[PDB]
């Protein structure tokens, strides 16, 4: 119980070893597994868990008919033991809402979940089993936050919300909370045209995030946040390796400060570990649909304009459906540098498989290795 | 759309000479352009993909080059049967858009 | 020996529904996206959609999304397409084609079908 | 929390009392029990548990069709309360992989699990809820380890891997780990022609193991490991009581230093407590198939060439299918000498019962007695 501080570096990421996989749908065909979607995994100083927004019913249960819809009264944020299924006798409900984020600060944990009608949406920050503060919709058009863990330096945890339009401008704000209470907030500042759903990781006393420009960008907007002076900055990843889905095909040259054109109005949540030369990016392997997954070594892609991959490792085949990705790290593991971990939501059902009236998923997660481990597909 | 453009649908040649055709894109399509020849009846074949690369069975004489927005095919030793409607198209991003096409006419007898 | 065999015509009536076929030959059907493209009597070529046969994904052009659904019967390596509520304005010729890319929407439509003529009549 | 040290002797084993039995299949016909195989039980200073590789589905569930195959993306190492069924709401997943070993060292616990394609298999040593080190395939042909608990003296835990051919030579290595980190490794040294799957037990500051010579041997290869000087030695059990299954029939004389001929290419995992005169061996009672089980007193069998049984006790009848066996011991029980415990996997399904498309099992375990207790069958 001492507020954790980001005291370390990223380690040399050369391979990726498995961390978790819950075989949820296959268990769920004969067990009281809940219908979820949008998952993430986060740790507290003695336990790591899987998280997801449930749709308040079991898969084989009749109320699963209609779970393609992703915002309603019945969704609850749930946590469940590492690599377990979200089972009705297991999952802990955290809060009631349809968008979230949780991070343990060092002393106790904070979780935010938004509920509401689309014109009257509300965020309540619970810190450590009780609610502490509420935020109401500043721009009355679906208040949303990230769906991955937040990161905390010294009691201060930066987290990002966006309320507005998806198809063109919205008001996103950075918020800093210490023990549930608000300390400040800021408008977005930078060249990043539009940001929403942000994968954040903390590394050497600052936190960095990749988000989604749903409006124009096929390259990813970036926000680098300084927690101590409570300041931030946005831009795009400079690469030709385009990572949003759908994208255009891979260009020879890229755009550092403006969004990359072609495909527009649409996008997926994703992560990156941009640590200079030690930079690995992830993307779908299919230009048009969430099918497949891969990790690629693209040294200096945040700054280098014509950055192309020097090493790779495939996680999911193009034949197998994937879904949202994002980053987490165990800040409490013993070491000199943090080990980069990540997850991929493996979606299953509607829209792509129209012969079931439900939509649910699995998860698979992976952390860095120093060795050049052999690749497999999951 | 992504505007794909081919200026005018006709050109002549007195059967023997080297001819050139040019496609324009509305944005810098990195270099993802391809050329298609429709035979006098139906049959469309592929000749060049990604601006310069020839398909499997191609005459040695068909060239392609360009950058950004404007991309040209050159046919050198115009062996008559190669007279038809050529089309450019892109696949930088989908929807795929094709040009309008240019029929070639000959002038000798 | 890539044969995309397609009938020369279909003769139809206004408003009904016809169903196209493109019999893929001499390659691995499960491994390449099939592409459907339209050529109306005095216009350039309009692509309608894609179908990847070994996973089942489909993607449609903006306007076409209403008129065409893409299908395939993998045992007979037949790609298919149902256009419903045909009329004068869609008397044209339709093609199937495959990309050189085996799942990539890249490298261009490398082998093309015969082209089947759609004539609506009373 | 002090690294345990092997300070005791084996006790006089005169009988065997029951320790555990989980009636898994009978419960599983109407409960959310997982499909497993290859089980073992191991203890930590205040709890003993049953372990097994699950096949990621329930028995009565449709994805059980095909669980005769024993290496895939969906297998997870699970632990579950002593004598419980591996139930979907119970079992703790430990790691993801298809081969394993776990031992508590005294302070915390280590578990290793191998995953991979057959030409690109990976081992990740997790120590105490986080991954610590990774090993990659030195011989690219199915990297495997033992499927019983490892044993730990003073922070150092010896464990054994084999990567190579089953039908003839492979490269097996002894590895020493302290708190997850590697301290050294060695090639196999000794007359033991081939070793794989090793049942190990620690007794008076050293550890000893029986393994399987899949290639030639019908007698068992033995590795005696000294943890402190980190050295080892192999040989065969000297007996005529042949214990591998399939074997040839019982010979008059035996072979101490070379494998015993006749039946070759095949074998089962098994254990022994070779403590001089206090030596009990176990085997299948059927020459050709895993049916039955028995324990036999064969005084001095490791050294004596024409050793035949002076006492016996039957565990499973020849009419009832058995499967893998192996050893464990509670090093934390109060005493002067350790009590020898063991388990028998009771397999059930394919190949032997072709009328079900699954394959699963039960477990039964037993520990020594000083009294001459009466025998039963389980
Ligand atoms: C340590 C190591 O060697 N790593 C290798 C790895 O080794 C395996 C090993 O094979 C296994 N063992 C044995 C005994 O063989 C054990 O596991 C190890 C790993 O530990 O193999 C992988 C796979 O081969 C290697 O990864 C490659 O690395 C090179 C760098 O040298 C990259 O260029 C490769 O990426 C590109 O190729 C991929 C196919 O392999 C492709 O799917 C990927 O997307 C990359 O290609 C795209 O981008 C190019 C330009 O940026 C472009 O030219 C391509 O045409 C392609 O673009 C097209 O496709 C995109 C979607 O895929 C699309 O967006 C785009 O628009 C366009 O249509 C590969 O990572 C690893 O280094
Ligand atoms: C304390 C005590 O008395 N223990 C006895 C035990 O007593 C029971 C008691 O009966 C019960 N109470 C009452 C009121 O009766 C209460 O429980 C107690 C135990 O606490 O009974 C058992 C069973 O009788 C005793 O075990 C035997 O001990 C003798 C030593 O004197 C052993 O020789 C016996 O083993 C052999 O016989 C078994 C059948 O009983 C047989 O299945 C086993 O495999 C042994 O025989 C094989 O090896 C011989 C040479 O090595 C060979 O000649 C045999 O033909 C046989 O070989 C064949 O079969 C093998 C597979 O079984 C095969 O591999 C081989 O190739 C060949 O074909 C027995 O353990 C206990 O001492
Ligand atoms: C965390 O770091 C700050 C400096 O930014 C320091 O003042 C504070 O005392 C540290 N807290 C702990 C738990 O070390
Ligand atoms: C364990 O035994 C070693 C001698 O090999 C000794 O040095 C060490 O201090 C002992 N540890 C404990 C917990 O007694």
């Amino acid at each position: 119980r001492e507020f954790n501080n980001l005291t370390k570096g990223l380690c040399t990421i050369n391979s990726w070893h498995i961390y978790g996989k819950d075989n949820a749908v296959r268990i769920g065909e004969d067990s009281d597994v809940l219908v979820t979607r949008e998952p993430y995994v986060s740790c507290d100083p003695d336990e790591c868990r899987f998280y997801a927004l449930s749709q308040g019913t079991t898969i084989r249960g009749k109320h699963s008919n209609g779970t393609i819809h992703d915002r309603s009264q019945y969704r609850d944020l749930i946590s469940w033991p590492l690599s377990s299924p979200p089972t009705v006798y297991n999952s802990r409900v955290e809060c009631i809402g349809w968008s979230s984020t949780s991070c343990h600060d060092g002393r106790a944990r904070m979780s935010i979940c938004i509920s509401g009608p689309n014109n009257n949406a509300s965020a309540v920050i619970w810190y450590n089993r009780r609610p502490v503060t509420e935020i109401n919709t500043w721009a009355r058009n679906i208040l949303r936050t990230q769906e991955s863990e937040c990161v905390c330096q010294n009691g201060v945890c930066p987290v990002v919300f966006t309320d507005g339009s998806a198809t063109g401008p919205a008001e996103t704000r950075i918020y800093y909370f210490k023990e549930g209470k608000i300390l400040k907030w800021e408008p977005l500042t930078g060249t990043a045209k539009h940001i929403e759903e942000c994968s954040c990781y903390g590394e050497q006393a600052g936190v960095t995030c990749t988000c989604r420009d749903n409006w124009q960008g096929s390259n990813r907007p970036v926000i680098q946040i300084d927690p101590v002076a409570m300041t931030h900055t946005s831009q795009y990843i400079c690469s030709p390796v385009l990572t949003d889905n759908p994208r255009p095909n891979d260009p020879t040259v890229g755009k550092c400060n403006d969004p990359y054109p072609g495909n527009n109005n649409n996008g997926v949540k994703g992560f990156s570990y941009l640590d200079g030369g030690n930079t690995w990016l992830g993307r779908t392997i299919s230009i048009a649909s969430r099918s497949g997954y891969e990790m690629l070594k693209v040294p200096n892609a945040l700054t280098d304009d014509k950055s192309r991959p020097t090493q790779g490792q495939t996680i999911v085949l193009n034949t197998d459906w994937s879904g949202y990705s994002g980053s987490f790290m165990d800040y409490w593991a013993e070491g000199e540098c943090y080990r980069a971990c990540f997850y991929v939501e493996l979606i299953r059902g509607r829209p792509k498989e129209d012969k079931v009236w439900w939509t649910s998923n699995s998860i698979v997660s992976m952390c860095s290795s120093t060795e050049f481990l052999g690749q497999w597909n999951w | 759309d992504i505007q794909m453009t081919q200026t005018t649908s006709s050109l002549s040649a007195s059967l023997g000479d080297r001819v050139t055709i040019s496609c324009r894109a509305s944005q810098d399509i990195s270099n993802y352009l391809n050329w298609y020849q429709q035979n006098p009846d139906g049959t469309v074949k592929l000749l060049i993909y990604y601006t310069s690369n020839l398909h499997s069975e191609v005459p040695s004489r068909f060239s392609g080059s360009g950058s950004g927005t404007d991309y040209s095919l050159t046919i050198s030793n115009l062996e008559q049967e190669d007279i038809a409607t050529y089309f450019c198209q892109q696949d930088f991003t989908l929807p795929f858009t094709f040009g309008g096409g240019t029929k070639l006419e000959i002038r000798r007898a | 020996e890539v044969q995309l065999q397609q009938p020369g015509a279909e003769l139809v009536k206004p408003g009904a529904s016809v169903r196209m076929s493109c019999k893929a030959s001499g390659y691995t059907f499960t491994n390449y996206n099939m592409y459907w493209v339209k050529q109306s009597p005095g216009q350039g070529l309009e692509w309608i959609g894609i179908f990847y046969p070994g996973n089942g994904d489909t993607s449609y052009n903006q306007k076409f999304k209403d008129k065409a659904t893409l299908t395939a019967d993998k045992s007979s390596n037949t790609a298919y397409m149902q256009l419903s509520s045909l009329t004068s304005e869609d008397s044209a010729v339709y093609y199937c084609a495959r990309s050189g890319g085996s799942y990539r929407y890249d490298g261009g439509f490398d082998y093309w079908g015969q082209g089947t003529t759609l004539t609506v009549s009373s």
